[PDB]
This record gives C-alpha cells, sequence and structure tokens, in this order.
RNA sequence: UUUUUUUUUU
RNA sequence: AGCAGAGUGGCGCAGCGGAAGCGUGCUGGGCCCAUAACCCAGAGGUCGAUGGAUCGAAACCAUCCUCUGCUACCA
RNA sequence: GUCUACGGCCAUACCACCCUGAACGCGCCCGAUCUCGUCUGAUCUCGGAAGCUAAGCAGGGUCGGGCCUGGUUAGUACUUGGAUGGGAGACCGCCUGGGAAUACCGGGUGCUGUAGGCUU
RNA sequence: ACCUGUCAAACGGUAACGCAGGUGUCCUAAGGCGAGCUCAGGGAGGACAGAAACCUCCCGUGGAGCAGAAGGGCAAAAGCUCGCUUGAUCUUGAUUUUCAGGACGAAUACAGACCGUGAAAGCGGGGCCUCACGAUCCUUCUGACCUUUUUGGUUUUAAGCAGGAGAUGUCAGAAAAGUUACCACAGGGAUAACUGGCUUGUGGCGGCCAAGCGUUCAUAGCGACGUCGCUUUUUGAUCCUUCGAUGUCGGCUCUUCCUAUCAUUGUGAAGCAGAAUUUACCAAGCGUUGGAUUGUUCACCCACUAAUAGGGAACGUGAGC
RNA sequence: GCGAAGGCCCGCGGCGGGUGUUGACGCGAUGUGAUUUCUGCCCAGUGCUCUGAAUGUCAAAGUGAAGAAAUUCAAUGAAGCGCGGGUAAACGGCGGGAGUAACUAUGACUCUCUUAAGGUAGCCAAAUGCCUCGUCAUCUAAUUAGUGACGCGCAUGAAUG
RNA sequence: UCUAGUAGCUGGUUCCCUCCGAAGUUUCCCUCAGGAUAGCUGGCGCUCUCGCUACGCAGUUUUAUCCGGUAAAGCGAAUGAUUAGAGGUCUUGGGGCAUCUCAACCUAUUCUCAAACUUUAAAUGGGUAAGAAGCCCGGCUCGCUGGCGUGGAGCCGGGCGUGGAAUGCGAGUGCCUAGUGGGCCACUUUUGGGAAGCAGAACUGGCGCUGCGGGAUGAACCGAACGCCGGGUUAAAGCGC
C-alpha cells in the first residue's frame, strides 16, 4: 500500500481537523528497568533454567502497520497512533498512479 | 472391464450430468440415434411403433446401442434399407461412478467418492424408448424388430402402435384432412402447424 | 459442517423477482411507520445496507423505534426450545405494513358503530365471528331434466 | 607451440 | 534485535576526490599455408539506487533491496 | 375530447411498421454578444422567433411479436395422513384431504393524483 | 480458524476424509462526494489496413465491468472518464451475526464532535453485499498542567489509568525430537491382525436374445453387442462377537458330507461309418495313485492308471503329531 | 595421543589416587582380524587438527566521557565461531547427460552438471538380485534344490577391508 | 521409609415400602474412554386464580394476512447439454469439375436433459393478528420536528362491556439441583458406496428405562402399556391335533 506523507485528520488537543505529518511507528528498545524485565531477570538468575515460554510456532508473515501522526501546529505538536490493515509491502509517500500511462 | 448392469439399474441418485463439475466422462457408446431413411417425408411413413418402458429404471448407453443395432438389422432384412426410419428417443445424460479397483493408496471407504465410469438414461413408466416409422404394410415387421430389441434391456417393455401419423404429434385419422385444409404444411421428416394467429400476409402466401 | 456466513443460502430469498430489478419504487420510501405498528420483514438485495438477517425474512414484528432511514423491530425468534423477543434495526426498504392488523382495526370500527346503531334502534346484532355452519336444508329442482348418467370410461394405453 | 589420413590391382 | 561489511565489460579483482582497466568472454585484421597465443585493434560497465555536501563523484555521507559473518532470544 | 409541469402504480404502458393530428402547448428550428463548455455552439450553456408538423410527442391501425388475463392441459403430475394393500423387486393401486406447469384456444392493449392551459 | 454454491427434503437449523471451489491478501484509491458518459457483442461504411490499428452511423436488458472464489445486486448505476478530498479521523452507549444468547472477528441503526463533497436535497465515519483474522501476563508508543513513588519537600526513575501495536494458523491462544525385536503398566473387543455373520464389487459357475463361426446351415458344437441370475472352495468391503487369550501356515493321520461327474452302471444328441471324441440326463454307490524340486497352499515335470474331478466340515483336524 | 608442571582415567574433597616397583622395544585409545595377493578415486559435507592473520563477531573486569546520581554512551575487547591448512587403515561417498569406430547390436577418443570424485582391481541371482523358479551347461526318469558359468549388479566391491 | 505416591482407566459399593423421573444433543477445552456449558430431572417452596351450601395458556383447528423456490413442470423462455430433417444466403471455405454439390451461417420446426439451471410453481411448512394494555372524546407538557392552529411522543381527566372465532385447560414465578453428554431401530425423505445386519443426515415414533396378548422362537414388528383381585367384553391374531 501507499500512504501519503501528510493528511488532514482530527486533532484531540486542537479539537479540530489539522494537517499531520505521517511516519511509520517502530518499536522502541527494552527498558531493562521495566518491572516485567526486572522480575524476569530475578527469576532467570540461579539454577532453575528457562522459567518462561519461548514462542516458536510463528504463523504471521506480515504485520499491522501503525502510523504516527504528528500535528503541525507549532504550539500543539501532539501525536497519535493510527493502525491500518496488514500489508506485505508498505510505502510512505510513493508516486501516485495515473491511468493515461502507456504500459 | 464393465460391471454387470444389475449394479446400475434403480435410479438411486440424483441426476449427475456432464458439466463443469463432472469432468473426465467417457463418451457414450451410442452416438447415432436416427437410422434408415431420415430424409423421408411425412406422407410416406404413416405407421409408427414405440417401445414403451414399463419400469422406472436407467438403461445403459451400451444397451441402447445394442438395441438400435439389432432393430436396424432386422428391419433392413425385412423391409429394405430405405423402407423405414428408426429414432432412439433416449439420450444417456446420467453419469454413473465407480469406486477404485482394489502402500501408496488409501484403501477402504475413506474418500470413497467415485470416478465416472459410463452413462445411463433414466426412463420413467410409460416413456418411449425407440420409435420406428414405416409404411402401413410393415406393421408385423415393426413389432418383430422391437420385440427382438426388448431382450437387450433389463426391465419390462411394451410394444405399442401409435394413433398418430409417423413421428408427428397429430392423429392419423385427421392428418390428411388437416394437410388439405392447409393447417399442416409438410417440412422435412415432420410437419408444421399453421394457426390463424399471425399476420395475414402468411395466410396470403399459403393460399396463393 | 457448513459455514457460518451471514448470507449463506440466500441465493433466491434476496434476489429480485423476474423483470422487477432496477430502481426501487419511491412509494416504499414514502410509507410511514409509527411506534407500535406491525411490519413484515422481507430483505431486498438491491439495498445492501440495513439488511435483516435471513432468519428474520418472512417474520413479523412491531416497531419500537423510528430513525432517519431505519426502524427498530421487536421480532420473535425461536432458539432451541425458547422464543425470545429480539430487537433488530432494518432499513425501510426491507419492511412493509402488515395487512392483518389493518383488517382487525376495521372490524373493531364496524363493531363499535354496530353497537351504537343497535342501541339507538333497540335491536340486537351479532358481533362475534362464527365458524362455517353446516349447510342448511334446501330443495334442488330438476326442471323436468333427468340427471346425466355418468359411467367410468374404458382404459386406453396412450403413447 | 602443433601439420592426422590418402584408395584397388594395374 | 546488535555490530562489521559488500553489490563493478557477464566474471577474479585493483584505488579515492572523475583518466574508468587488466587474464578472460564478442568482433576485425598481422605472421605462416600455418591450424597456435603473444600480437594490435575496436564494441560491451546507466559500478542497484533515493536525496545531502563540495569547483567537481561506483567511489564520501543518511535510508531502501541483494546478501554475508558472528552474536542475542519471557508476549 | 386533449395537452403541459411534477408524479404514483411500472409493458393492458414495450417493440416493428403505416395513417391522422384543429387550438393552446411541447418540440424541431434560427443565432453565438453576454453566462458557460467543446477538436467541432453537434451536445451543454446562453439570446431568440423566419419556417415546419418531416421528426420527436399524442391518438388510431396490424387474422402483428411481446405483455396482462382467462380456458385447456387436468382432478392429470405431485403431495398431508392410513392399512398385517399388491408386487421377488422396480414400483403401483386404493382410503382421507390438498392440488400444479408447457404446448394448444380465446379476450384486452394503461389507469390515475396535484397544479396550469386549449377545445370561446 | 474462516467464505461461496449444493447437499438440505420451498421458514431457520441440519452430518460424512459428501461434491464443486476460495482465504492468511489487495487498494491514497479500487476510500468519500459530485458531474458527465455507456458497456460486451454485431451489421454497414472509410488511404495504406489485412481475421484483429483508428475514424463514422446503426442495433444492443446488460449477454460487459465492478481485483481476488462463487452467489446475489447494479445502466443519465455500484460500470468508464474527470474534479475536489481524507467519514479508513475523535467519542458514549444500543443492536445483529456465531451463541451459552460469555468472548473475538465482522456487521447494523442512532447520538455528540470535527470535516469532505455538491448549487442543493443529500451522501460519507473504509472497500456494492456475504471471507481475509487473535485472550490473560510481558514489552513498546501515544494522552493528561492526571494519580502513587510509603516522615515531609524538589528533581530523575519506577508504578498506575486510557487507546494503538509486537501472537499464539493445534487460529478460546502448553515452551517440545526420535527409537525400542530387551521392554513395562492401566485398559480396550469403543479398534486392527483368524473363524463365523451381512454383502458379492472382484473371483467362480450358470441362463436369455441371436450378429456371426461351423464348405452349405443362427442354435451338432460355439456364440459377439447386450441382459438376467446363482455360489461363498478367491480377494475385497464392513467391524456384529471374542484382547482378566477361541493356540497360528503347511504337511501327516482319520471320518463324514456336497455335486457344479474325471472314471465306472443305465441313457438321450452329434458335423456319431468303425475306433476315438464331444454335448446333455438319472446318478455321489465305488474309485480318484507312486515320485523329483519347493516350508509351502498353488505350480511344474517324470511314470503308471478306468480316471488320475472339484470342494466343505471354526479357510475340519497342535491336551493328535 | 603422550617426554611426566605429561597422556588416559578415578575422586565430594587434599598438587588426594590408578596406569606407575612404569618412561616410547612404554602406557593409554581405536579399527581390521592367520598366512598369501592387493588395499583404487574423492578433503566438496560432517568431524579431528595447524598456524598466516586481511583480520569480522566477541562476556565479565578494567579505561575514558556526559549527568546530581542511579544510569547511559564510546574505545578497548581472551578463548570459541568465522577465515585460510592438513587429513579417508576419520565418519563416509564413488552418478548421470551429451558428443560416436564399413550388417547390426555394442561403441574407447572430446566436453559438461549437481555437492568433491564418479565403483579401479577383483567378485556375484552369493548368507548380498526385487523382477526370479534369471539364461546356458551339468547333476535325475523327473530338480523352485546343488555345482560351474554369464554379464548394465532393485541395492557387490577393496583394514565400513 | 517418603507412601494410604497419582490414575480422565478395570472391579466392587450392604435394609424395606411410597411418589416423581432422564441423557447420549448445543458451544468451549492438546477436547475425541474426560470435563466445563446449555438442555432434559428432582426437591423446596412461594404469588395468585375459580367455584359451592377465571388471572391467562395451548406440539389443535378456523378466519385474515405475509414469507418460501423443494416435488412437479420447462427448454418452439434466459444459462448450460443435446438428436434429425427442412427453407434461404454474405460465404477472408472446401471438393469434383461455365460452374455444381457439400460444409458454414441464418430462419421456422423437431428428439432428449440439469444437485451446484429457470419464466412458472404446489402439498406439507414457518411468522403475525383475532380488544379493556381496547376504542372514542377533552385538556396539559416538550429544550425534539417545524410555513403553520405543524408533527411525534409523553402526561392528566371522561365515556363505552354483546368480554368481540372453535375446542380444551387453573396459571405464574424463584432458588438449589443429581444423572447424562458411547446410543440404537422403523415408516417416509435423503448423501457416499455394487451392496451390506455398512457409513452419514431430517421428521416422528420406539428400544435403551418396559413387562403384557399375537408374530413357533426374537430388544425395535402388530395390538396394548402394568397397584392386588371377581364378573363381562374386545384389540392384533386366530379356531384339524
Ligand atoms: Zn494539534
Amino acid at each position: 500500500v501507499n500512504v501519503p506523507k501528510t493528511r488532514r485528520t482530527f486533532c484531540k488537543k486542537c479539537g479540530k481537523h489539522q494537517p499531520h505529518k505521517v511516519t511509520q511507528y517502530k518499536k522502541g528498545k527494552d527498558s531493562l528497568y521495566a518491572q516485567g524485565k526486572r522480575r524476569y531477570d530475578r527469576k532467570q538468575s540461579g539454577y532453575g533454567g528457562q522459567t518462561k515460554p519461548i514462542f516458536r510456532k510463528k504463523a504471521k508473515t506480515t504485520k499491522k502497520i501503525v502510523l504516527r501522526l504528528e500535528c503541525v501546529e507549532p504550539n500543539c505538536r501532539s501525536k497519535r497512533m493510527l493502525a491500518i490493515k496488514r500489508c506485505k509491502h508498505f510505502e510512505l509517500g510513493g508516486d501516485k498512479k495515473r491511468k493515461g500511462q502507456v504500459i | 472391464g464393465r460391471r454387470p448392469a444389475r449394479c446400475y439399474r434403480y435410479c438411486k441418485n440424483k441426476p449427475y450430468p456432464k458439466s463443469r463439475f463432472c469432468r473426465g466422462v467417457p463418451d457414450a457408446k451410442i452416438r447415432i440415434f436416427d437410422l434408415g431413411r431420415k430424409k423421408a417425408k411425412v406422407d410416406e411413413f404413416p405407421l409408427c411403433g414405440h417401445m414403451v418402458s414399463d419400469e422406472y429404471e436407467q438403461l445403459s448407453s451400451e444397451a441402447l446401442e445394442a438395441a438400435r443395432i439389432c432393430a436396424n438389422k432386422y428391419m433392413v432384412k425385412s423391409c429394405g434399407k430405405d423402407g423405414f426410419h428408426i429414432r432412439v428417443r433416449l439420450h444417456p445424460f446420467h453419469v454413473i461412478r465407480i469406486n477404485k479397483m482394489l502402500d501408496r493408496l488409501q484403501t477402504g471407504m475413506r474418500g470413497a467418492f467415485g470416478k465416472p465410469q459410463g452413462t445411463v438414461a433414466r426412463v420413467h413408466i410409460g416413456q418411449v424408448i425407440m420409435s420406428i416409422r414405416t409404411k402401413l404394410q410393415n406393421k408385423e415387421h415393426v413389432i418383430e424388430a422391437l420385440r427382438r430389441a426388448k431382450f437387450k434391456f433389463p426391465g419390462r417393455q411394451k410394444i405399442h402402435i401409435s394413433k398418430k401419423w409417423g413421428f408427428t404429434k397429430f392423429n392419423a385419422d385427421e392428418f390428411e384432412d388437416k394437410v388439405a385444409a392447409k393447417r399442416l404444411i409438410p417440412d422435412g421428416c415432420g410437419v408444421k402447424y399453421i394457426p390463424e394467429r399471425g399476420p395475414l400476409d402468411k395466410w396470403r402466401a399459403l393460399h396463393s | 459442517t457448513n459455514t457460518k456466513g451471514k448470507r449463506r443460502g440466500t441465493r433466491y430469498m434476496f434476489s429480485r423477482p423476474f423483470r422487477k430489478h432496477g430502481v426501487v419504487p419511491l412509494a416504499t420510501y414514502m410509507r410511514i411507520y409509527k411506534k407500535g405498528d406491525i411490519v413484515d420483514i422481507k430483505g431486498m438485495g438491491t439495498v445492501q445496507k440495513g439488511m435483516p438477517h435471513k432468519c428474520y425474512h418472512g417474520k413479523t414484528g412491531r416497531v419500537y423505534n423510528v430513525t432517519q432511514h431505519a426502524v427498530g423491530i421487536i421480532v420473535n425468534k425461536q432458539v432451541k426450545g425458547k422464543i425470545l423477543a429480539k430487537r433488530i434495526n432494518v432499513r425501510i426498504e426491507h419492511i412493509k405494513h402488515s395487512k392483518s392488523r389493518d383488517s382487525f382495526l376495521k372490524r373493531v370500527k364496524e363493531n363499535d358503530q354496530k353497537k351504537k346503531e343497535a342501541k339507538e334502534k333497540g335491536t340486537w346484532v351479532q358481533l362475534k365471528r362464527q365458524p362455517a355452519p353446516p349447510r342448511e336444508a334446501h330443495f334442488v329442482r330438476t326442471n323436468g331434466k333427468e340427471p346425466e348418467l355418468l359411467e367410468p370410461i374404458p382404459y386406453e394405453f396412450m403413447a
């Protein structure tokens, strides 16, 4: 799919429709000090071995694409997360198709 | 190579014709249904005889082929090669299946849906199987020819001499009067029926 | 087993009648449905919005809500030995007024007015419906013409 | 740096 | 997921601030009447690319697709 | 007796061809300055009023096709319920109720609502 | 885990390793709105041009297209071409479908915002409709002048609240390779490997018709194309009985039974001159052998013979070997 | 494999034990299985083993830097893997597809593919051959048996001797 | 010794009478010899109703009114399949030879068909309604809707009992709840299979849980269902012994 780099959508902070910059969300790195990571490390220390499951039966081949929308109002600059459906290929700001072209 | 006809006789399935859902069907044994002098006019073969089914069964294409051959062979010998016209009024459209002829294959009743084996024709009680039209003097030969073709069919059949003129749908007692009164216009082996329900130009052409 | 698809087996029930395709006639949108009146549900495949489920096609219920394009209906549905009053939203195209209720409302009117006429005329009139009574005694005239004698016909083996 | 064969008595 | 790399007449490669090649693969010609490769000659490289820098780039820089090696594994 | 604008039911209204059309109207028609749009004022948009019912449109016609409706097909085909009915079976008959569809044969060929005209 | 048509017996629901198929996607447009057009195909014409280039008129109820399979739906449409846009956005409840009337997915009408389109009425909160997907715990991002961070206060950090995402396809979601003939236990006739029982496709044995064969001649003897049966000495199909056990291949030994008769008794027919042979009837009283090879049943050969027929009895018979 | 601060091995533990009252003509670990005659080709794969590093990845500790600190970042970064070597009397493996010699049939000489080589010498319906009771001969009156031969050998074959 | 280890699996589980009385089906589960869930059962009640010195309901019909695409039928109606003649002709057609016959196409007929075809279209089906929660008058409220005394809804008074088809019946409602979650057979319908005392479905009844008369015998057939008895009479079936 091809998603344009900008779009006019509602802004919760502004209370109205505003232009937004569109980017692709990427997962941040693990904190190493989140409570779940601390608990897992405490469990993993010692002689028990592996204490939690390791997932191995992977079935999904694609991934849901999450768009980060940032308001262009300088005083607002608020962000929102907007997911679209699964797609194998994702392009942001690709060329727009036209019907008069010679194949 | 072929199962006995008693295995496929009692019309136990829904019609299973050749279509995009049923492919790989072997060709039927009978491919010719009209025999003798097909080009004869209505007025030369007035007598008609039928082999009428008396059971609700299905007749194989091989049986229809065998009956047609033996009826034709007798009527050529007795009435000449151009003194009759035989029409087989049954077309094999039902496809019968067979399960696999029995390491690398799954035996038993697992996946037991069959493959096409042959074609049979479903016939109802009182339905015509074969028809022969000839001259009025060959009545005994028509009965004899249809009698011998009975033995090729599993069930019970009756031989009936029609009250109609040849292969047409009009009674033999009224046929000549209708032709004279221009209600019946001969065309080919059959006849055309002319009503009074069209443009008057057609009526003008008929009476001109 | 078969699928749980919403429109499975609606090949004929949601098809338009022969030579009755095309534009929906506009009087169907002009019918006025008030709260409390009885409507027949009959899904039309020309309009795919607000379409009733196949289990409500041929069912009759009463209007409990009126919206801009649709109507809420309280419809009885039988589910494995219990009957429950479902609430469904159906667009206007898939419903029509039920004529059984209109007939009864007319009979109430002629009953009340017949009571008023009877009281003013000092007479008594029958108001309850009655099942078809046994036929009364009567005479049948021959008009000097003997009844025609029928007889079974001989058997003839046709083609 | 390589270059095989060539035909039957007459 | 982290690091370090790389894509080149079709190939095995060689340099960073432009002059694009070598033994091979195509082709034409010397020399002998030899059946040679040396010998000369030409064509064949958008160096996988999007933009940025600079007086200028396969070559320098950020990302994509085509992989490599090793490392890591609580939905 | 008719038309126009807007419709309802969507062929008894459609399709093919022929005849007739008074008066209003509806059109065909004339033109491109402006509004508007085109390769093209053909269409669309605009300004008109010399001519014409040839066309559209209306009414009628056709042993017309279709469509609607009725007979026939036929108490046939099928079917609820029943039997220690028949038949080796395939299937069939009867009791008790319901009950079709072609071919074939006739009749018909828009009704109408709101508003505004003509038939003076 | 899902979807289409059928099965399915004209409400709905309805099974099988039933039948015919599709899915783990694809789309900034193929989402939304408006305007303007009409598609497949065919006929007749026009320089190069021809069965297929492009131009024109006519007919065209859709016989095209609407991305995915199929069904439905659709014509100044939902199809084609342009123009403008992001209703594929921010929220609270109600409802439908599967259903236990928990959930997820998907879907339907509203309501409050903020917008798009069009002159406007209206239409639009994704795809014309029915498929295209995912819990707790954990992680990650986003939102508030948010709440906690434990004697108080400031600042980092961490925890919490709400909405997205990283996934479990065995798709209501354990983290998972093999072998056992050295084997073990609890059970199962809910279930295979024998007999037996149903069935007889296959095997085997018969019958009907008569196209031909038989020098001549359908039927002495055969018998194509077809068609009707019988048997359980073949093999299958099924899983009713038996898994707290019905000893298992073959041979040897011994008895009895069947006839679908190889011989022998008595006959009928012949393409029966005699001899030999073939066909059929009554008929199972009597007989149906000795050996080489093979574990073999089966087979094959050697040799006698009147003939060297076929079978059953828990595929007779292991407290008989 | 090992020259004793060792090789192989035991032990909860001690520079505790066995080999070892031993020292390569020794001890430990494997395979093949007298004698005779031979022991072909393959190091691509999996192992084992050597060092050139061009050297990439590479934990803890240590070093430096920013912040108020917890923290974070950067450079550095052993063995191992990677990278290049040996090695089959290590585990094992040993094909086709073409190009062709005066009746044929057969068919050396040339070139190629996977994943390196294409089964050499011998041997065989073998205790190894499905088809198969292979074909020929011999053994008998008769032989699915025996023996001797034959060679595209389902699936023979050289210390898996 | 831990240890009476665990077992969704096999075996057993002790007195009488009385009353009521099943399920082998739905959904989820590393679920298929097991559970949870709904259903079927029982128990305890409770809230009411009628009558003597009716609150309402129904495995039924009727009367109205909708819904449907199976049986049938159809193919000179669409989509597919398909047999044979006939009448015309543009023929980027062929063959035998100015040509002429075939083939092709068209038109009007004709034979035979469809679970995944259809214009048409049953029988048996399913839904709703058949009043007092109704009908008819008068007024009030609204921030919704709006040319309007508009519309819609709500609320407050008043009047009207011939109780607005037949038949039958007393209803409603709460909590707790065991067993079951292997089924099997038959008429009709129906899928796979040559078929099967085979495998898989729908509806109803039955066996399982059930004995009794008859079918000689027999789970299921026919008749009929059961406290202990006397008389009488039947069903299905019988009446030579
Ligand atoms: Zn903002």
